[PDB]
């Protein structure tokens, strides 16, 4: 005959943002040098 | 100077653009590095990244390309190699 009223509640939760990324690239530039440290005719005496 | 295509794995429209772009780059720059830089950047913009370009008078190469995105051609005595990979 005794009806008791009760109130229930569950705990809340917490989320968080995040990200993923594959490997990254970057540019590059090269110029080949053309040095010619060469004389005309060295008179050798080997 | 005169454009001569030796090999291509590329559509006809992109082939002509590659030559045209290199031709303009060769007109504007003397330094091969800067010519290559022009060609690469233009292709990334129009045909999506990532392109690579090598310009020079003396080299050999062995590279891997994505299908329909490789050309090798001469402008006079200067060879231009352009492709996508990555």
């Amino acid at each position: 005959i005794r009806w008791e009223t009760k109130s229930c509640q569950t705990a809340s939760i917490a989320t968080a943002s995040a990200s993923a990324q594959a490997r990254n690239h970057v540019d590059a530039q090269v110029q080949t040098e053309a040095p010619v440290p060469v004389s005309v005719q060295p008179p050798s005496q080997y | 100077r005169k454009a001569v295509i030796k090999n291509a794995d590329m559509s006809e429209e992109m082939q002509q653009d590659s030559v045209e772009c290199a031709t303009q780059a060769l007109e504007k720059y003397n330094i091969e590095k800067d010519i290559a830089a022009h060609i690469k950047k233009e292709f990334d913009k129009k045909y999506n990244p990532t392109w690579h370009c090598i310009v020079g008078r003396n080299f050999g190469s062995y590279v891997t390309h994505e299908t329909k995105h490789f050309i090798y051609f001469y402008l006079g005595q200067v060879a231009i190699l352009l492709f996508k990979s990555g």
